[PDB]
RNA sequence: CUAAGCCGCCCGGUGGAUGGCUCGGCUCGGGGCGCCGACGAAGGGCGUGGCAAGCUGCGAUAAGCCCCGGCGAGGCGCAGGCAGCCGUCGAACCGGGGAUUCCCGAAUGGGACCUCCCGCGGCUUAUGCCGCACUCCGGGGUUUAUCCC
RNA sequence: CUCGCGGGUGAAGCCGAAGUCCGCUGGAACGCGGCGCCGGAGAGGGUGAUAGCCCCGUAGGCGUAAGCCCGCAGGGUCUC
RNA sequence: ACCGAUAGCGAACUAGUACCGUGAGGGAAAGCUGAAAAGCACCCCGGGAGGGGGGUGAAAAGAGCCUGAAACCGGGCGGCG
RNA sequence: ACCCGAAACCGGUCGAUCUAGCCCGGGGCAGGGUGAAGUCCCUCAACCGAGGGAUGGAGGCCCGCUAGGGGUGCUGAUGUGCAGUUCGCUCCCGUGACCCCGGGCUAGGGGUGAAAGGCCAAUCGAGGCCGGAGAUAGCUGGUUCCCGCCGAAUCAUCCCG
RNA sequence: GUAAGGUCCGGUGGAGCCGCCGGUAUCGCGGAUCCUGCCGGGAGUAGCAGCGUAGUCGGGUGAGAAUCCCGACCGCCGGAGGGGCCAGGGUUCCACGGCAAUGGUCGUCAGCCGUGGGUUAGUCGGUCCUAACCCCGCCCGUAACUCGGCGCGGGGGAAAGGGAAACGGGUUUAUAUUCCCGUACCGCGGGGGUAGGUGCGGCAACGCAAGCCCGGAGGGUGACGCCUCGGGGUAGGCGGACCGGCCGAUGAGGCCGGCUAAGCGUAUAAGCCCGGGGAGUGCCGUAAUGGCGAGAACCGGGUGAAAGCGCGAAUGGCCCCCCCGUUAGGGGGGUUCCGCCGAUCCCUGGGGCCCGUGAAAAGCCCUCCGGGAAUUCCGAUCCCCCGCGACCGUACCGAGAACCGACACAGGUGCCCCUGGGUGAGAAGCCUAAGGCGUGUCGGGGGAAACCCGGCCGAGGGAACUCGGCAAACUGGCCCCGUAACUUCGGGAGAAGGGGUGCCUGCGGGUGCGUAACCCGCAGGUCGCAGUGACUAGGGGGGCCCGACUGUUUAAUAAAAACACAGGUCCCAGCUAGCCCGAAAGGGUUUGUACUGGGGCCGACGCCUGCCCAGUGCCGGUAUGUGAAGCCCGGGUACAACCGGGUGAAGCACCGGUAAACGGCGGGGGUAACUAUAACCCUCUUAAGGUAGCGAAAUUCCUUGUCGGUUAAAUGCCGACCUGCAUGAAUGGCGUAACGAGGUCCCCGCUGUCCCCGGCCGGGGCCCGGCGAAACCUCUGCCUGGCGCGCAUGCCAGGGACC
RNA sequence: GGGGCCAAGGGUGGGGGUGUUCACCCAUUAAAGGGGAACGUGAGCUGGGUUUAGACCGUCGUGAGACAGGUCGGAUGCUA
RNA sequence: AAUAGGCGGCCGUCGAGGGCUCGGGUAGAAGACCCGGUUGAUAGGGCGGGGAUGUAAGCGGGAAGGGUCAACCGACCCGCUUAGUCCGCCGCCCCUAAUCGCCCGAG
């Protein structure tokens, strides 16, 4: 193979053409999930996916429909809470 | 003969340099126009291991919003307020003034004049304490033993540094100490004079004995000083 | 080692390459100057009166 | 190798085109006095300049 | 009428000395002539001939294009060939004046691990043309940025 | 200084005398023997041998655009 | 009153060329047919390269080309063996 | 200064594709064994305790012709070699102070050195290229035609002689 | 002509040359291990072996065939000699036409020669980002610069880091993710609709098309170490059924084919959440660690990967059959299931380790702030349609012939990435499938020797060989019993030592739904000399020296007892410090701050580390003497030079500390004669006289010291004594488990090391056909006794000898 | 047994420590002789000692270092 | 053996004798040497003798056991079987090849 492809960056899949060759199909890894900006947890309702398969979803399919996405929610509700309680 | 590993380290090559691009970045405190006549809030973000600093060091945002890198006090906790300014209360991890701490108070950060941004006790596990406030000077006893004299407007931070007891635990492995000194890029591992050529070192030669006392005057030139140099006395006492 | 087997380790990049100025492949590729006229390093050319091959060049010596 | 940049591929063009026997007209021209040229290049044994 | 072998002469081969030749060197009193470049130099890279590889000459108008003058029938470089073409409306050649003159190169709008790439403002319908490096001098304007002309 | 005029110089370049007579040798006469000529030209070179007279040239003369120099004439400035 | 192709400049010639070294840099060898190509038409042999006849030229000077020395090699002759 | 030969000294430049060190970014190491910390379980007793059974995977750990790296002995083959340091058998490390690659930096009285005066492009007790330079020597070698006439010396004094 | 040489005759040659006088000069060669060119003997000899020993038969082509081509047979590699592809090479790639030269022989062949060709991209890579680092401008230094440099501003810097988008089939002699066909995707721009501007469902986690344009901020992602384990999946493999084909005996059985890309749609696992619920003489769970009133069991749900499934897609590919077959062609069939294993290839979670903390930026997504346009209007991240998408690389080898090493070099670069079946723990060895090759390229002959290299065996003895058991030999895998001194309690240890091992018949057990797969036992029968039968595959033990260990070193004669190491201890330094580079400017340590930076020595660990500061060093003081210039005073000079004196820093003189600073640690007489001989003892003597330990030592000259053990025999080895020529305490002393290709002695076993050598195999040697050198060479080449520059093939006298 | 004469045809061996020649010792034996041949014999072998480059100990030297003082390792080319 | 020998026989003043070629070793690195060559047992082949291993393939039977206690499988054992295989040793038999041909040679 290349030395571009023997990087382990790659995925290397080995697949069977319908002709009957045998070739070698190369993917680059999909990002990390999302995670909470105060406490570090996995968030819910972002999809994983690489630029191009974010690129390919609309809107409302990339985060919840929820006041602050960016936090969990636990970390929402108290952040609510102390707003609230604050104004008063 | 040929140079010394002291003389060759004063041209800067990459044998001898500091690799200062794989640390977390300089530990200076906030200019001191910020700290004079106001006091300034903030909290800890995260604490985090510097590669060479034999000391763990901390996140402070600001109220103001400026974001600093501090060496962590033994205790600090991760979300903690903090507050430097002459009206920050006397409690580990607060930076005041040295002519507002009460005598007989462990610090450590001091300028070395008002405003430098710290110089002294610095290292991991290392305190000095406040012995005597004037309102010309104000004495502080350092690690070394030192009584020193610093301006009252000076700087410091309350409590202990972090990290203290690193010496209990013996390194144990060449390869351990391979990493310890590969990590800040120390001259490891260290010849001896003895065993060097007589073009290499003043105490080389054949026989590995020191041709002539090892007690070095202060007034030798460069490529001369090695052994105890201006030593006092010698041996054990 | 040191020979023949030493020799075989030059498939690597090679220390100079064709220069811009002179013509000639004197240019060293890592540092960026050319060892022959000095492109790269002065605007000026890499003269040395101890040297006969810019002399050899036009037959004036 | 496989990578080349175009100054370099037209150098090498060059050289390639150069490496060529002299004309039998040519030849019959000067009877028999010119036969070689100093261009002249085996691959595998004289090798380029660059 | 001795097999190998040895010395001398003759013939032949191998080799390239000697001799003769010389459009090349070397050295000189005297005489002549002595700077080029941002109106882009010198040095290079790459192209260019019907058959063309090297040298030489030229630059996409590419062993060449135009104009006044000299010569007067051949000419198409070194370079003895094939086929063709140019010339009496004066060629080839020669003295003078013009046109074209790719890329790199002080290289100069910005970059070079490859003499190759990437831009911004005006005019232009579009093709396309001009301007834009740095350190200064003499001036103008304003945004007073040492910013624009 | 030249709206003007005259001269000198100044490229490629042009002119520039006299045997190619008889016999011999020779593949080929520039050679040999005989008879002639020019010459301010018998320096040198080429030409199928070694040539003053075969050719180029040489001794001596001529011409030349641009440019340069000098002068005439006229118009100005300055100095004592 | 310089040298005459191992000389004279390194280069009389496709010479600062071919070629050597990563690089500063280093750097050769190589001139001559004949007056005129008139550069050998045709025949025999050979797979060819070439060989033998026959032609051109005053002379092969035959392109592997002016003269062709010495060393060396093959044959013939004289002497020894 | 009749001709050739030194080791060496000095100036300015060229080299880290070999090799030494360090920095940035990367690739790799079949299989098996042993069994540290840690976490426990069961039985008999209970004032003490004793015995048995698991789990756990640490190590500059072990065996290893995996790959890769190294080079102890035969003083083996070869030694005008396959090779200006190679080949075979034997042997050693083989998760680590490990091996290798691309991009960089350190240049000569200087670099680099787990220190052998080792390594710095087949060159190292001061690299290479050109220049000073045709350096110098009381030391070694060489010095080209013929005839004719005469024809020595290696002994005294002085010289770092 | 004495001669250096001159001149004639015969031949070749085809164009210049000479006598004499007088000048002039790169003016005369056998040597310089001289220089350049050419040519000899060695020689038709060596080499064309060793690490992979490969060819034979029939046919074809051609003038010519061991070497070129086809078929069969026989072989080699097969965790690489196979497949892919960098750097480097640059046409070596393809076809046709050829053999003058090249190819270790030949050649009709070729990586060779000639003539014509060949590299096609919006999606692959460069191009973009930044890392270590580099350059330019200002500034400063330098006599100056093309030289050195901090700080500010700008730029560059990866073809294996980050990073928008394509995958099948077909086509050419040579290109294809690039050409053709089919089906897609990405970026920009445009047209028509729609969601939204002005909309909903859930308690919630969340589900949703969920307004457009400009500017800013925040979050996430990009974005990361090492060790280790569980879960899910896919390539690949195995067994069985069935349909075609081949082989086999048209028996049994074996073998071959039975295939499915991107893209689009579709959802669960772990992890994390969200509602309900309210426990402990505790429940729950994992391979393991573990979780719970700071909210557990338990019942519902949300989000969330690799994959699978459907379309793509059977008109394609594969296999088989038939008709036409003179060339050229045309059609018909099938391509289906079950079970098991399972990755080093993907996804996903735990746990553990760091005096070690294992990149940045571009880009992308979301949210939030201000600002702008919009009502017979604005308008998408949603649906349909249309247009555009630049420049450069793309052939080939990729190496036991296409790279570097002068080469078709057994080296190095690149083994850089990948691997069917059996045996087996195994990517081991051996055999074999696919793929490749017979080009790690000179062939033929042979009891055709001697001898050499590589290999096998050897009766009796068993190290008698040798400096030395060098080399070789013994042992060997697995299971079960068993295991010493010593010890740092971890080890030593696979110590040592003992028994078993094949095949067949039949049962039992573990996990499992399984009579699928793997593994562990039992009983009986039986064969051989031998059952880990080939292959793979430790010999072992006891003393001593040195170094604690793993590691490093003289590339190319030394791998070690040398270096390093963790540990011990000493010295300097509070920061504008200490140490260091430089001509300076500036700089390294330093994005540092005494648990730190720098400088010596010893060198794990255990017990210890005694005396001496007179000397040489270093540090502190310096009352006092000396002590340069400068300054002051007097003399001198119409002014100076010059002379005398006073002041006089540092440094020396002087005084004190300092030995884990350099070093040192002596020497004579007599005794206590309950013999003789020892220190208790008294006299010079220095700074003090070597303490604890160890000692014929890697230190001991005499020396093979003396005594004891080891042998029949001991210049060895071990133990002891002390007369230590010339041991000794951090240039450390003594001891020491484990470790070692280090030196050394012994024991069992073993053997061709030896007594004492003898057989056999393969390759050379030898002969025949080819290519075809080099080292070296004054000419030559028999001896005895002699002379001789003192050891003659060459001289003298003899002897002998065909080539 | 001791001493001597003629006589050189033949024999004159195997082992332990040590690099050893030599010397000492052991068991046999008729005896276990001394020497020359470039201290015979490395284009025949081996490489233990000696005598380079690495390293340790002792002594000497201020030091670099040295020791006919010990000690471990340290290359043997060939086509007649 | 340089005094380079003696004897018997055959040949010459076309020709005695020999070499290459042929089948094989009492021999051998090339040369050389020795036996045989139709005046024949030299080698091959056929047959027989002697020897070396150790009882072939195939068939029939048995076999610890299993199996629907049937068919059938089964390591191994017994009989045909001093077997089978092989012989770089010997004897007999002209069936095959030892043929054809070329060359030197004193006068
Ligand atoms: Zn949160
Ligand atoms: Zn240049």
């Amino acid at each position: 193979m290349k030395p571009m492809y023997r990087s382990r960056s790659w995925r290397r899949k080995y697949v069977r053409t319908p002709g009957g060759r045998v070739v070698i199909h190369f993917e680059r890894k999909k990002p990390k999930i999302a995670h909470c900006a105060m406490c570090g947890r996995p968030l819910n309702g972002i999809p994983r996916g690489r630029p191009v398969e974010m690129r390919k979803l609309p809107k409302t399919k990339k985060r919840p429909e929820r006041p602050m996405p960016h936090l969990c929610p636990r970390c929402m509700r108290k952040v609510m809470k102390e707003q609230i309680r604050a104004q008063l | 003969g040929k140079s010394l590993i002291q003389q060759r380290r004063g041209k800067g090559s990459p044998t001898f340099k500091s690799p200062s691009h794989r640390f977390r970045g300089a530990v200076k405190y906030i200019p001191l126009n910020y700290t004079q006549e106001k006091t300034l809030r903030g909290v800890v973000e995260e604490i985090m291991h510097d590669p060479g600093r034999t000391a763990p060091v901390a996140r402070v945002k600001f109220e103001n919003g400026i974001e600093k890198l501090i060496i962590a006090p033994e205790g600090l906790l991760v979300g903690q307020e903090i507050y430097i300014g002459p009206d920050a209360p006397i409690a580990v991890g607060n930076t005041l003034p040295l002519a507002k701490i009460p005598e007989g108070t462990y610090v450590y950060n001091i300028e070395g004049i008002p405003g430098d941004g710290g110089k002294y006790v610095r290292a991991g596990g290392t305190y000095a304490l406040v012995v005597s406030r004037e309102p010309d000077k104000v004495i502080v006893q350092l690690p070394s033993g030192e009584l020193k004299a610093f301006n009252p407007m000076c700087r410091a931070t309350i409590g202990v540094v972090a990290g203290g007891g690193r010496l209990e635990k013996p390194l144990v492995k060449a390869g351990k100490a391979y990493y310890k000194y590969k990590a800040r890029n120390k001259f490891w591992p260290t010849p001896r004079g003895v065993k060097m050529n007589a073009v290499n070192h003043p105490f080389g030669g054949k026989e590995h004995h020191p041709g002539k006392p090892t007690t070095t005057s202060r007034r030798a030139p460069p490529g001369r000083k090695v052994g105890h140099i201006a030593a006092r006395r010698t041996g054990r006492r | 080692g040191s020979g023949t087997a030493t020799f075989g380790k030059r498939n690597s990049t090679p220390t100079h390459i064709r220069c811009r100025r002179c013509g000639r492949v004197s240019y060293n590729v890592k540092k960026g100057y050319c060892a022959a006229c000095g492109f790269g390093r002065s605007r000026r050319l890499r003269k040395y009166r101890w040297s006969k091959k810019w002399k050899k060049k036009k037959n004036a010596h | 190798a496989r990578n080349k940049p175009l100054a370099k591929k037209l150098r090498l063009a060059k050289a390639l085109k150069q490496n060529r026997r002299v004309p039998v007209w040519v030849i019959v021209k000067t009877n028999r006095r010119v036969l070689t040229h100093p261009k002249r290049r085996y691959w595998r044994r004289t090798k380029l300049k660059e």
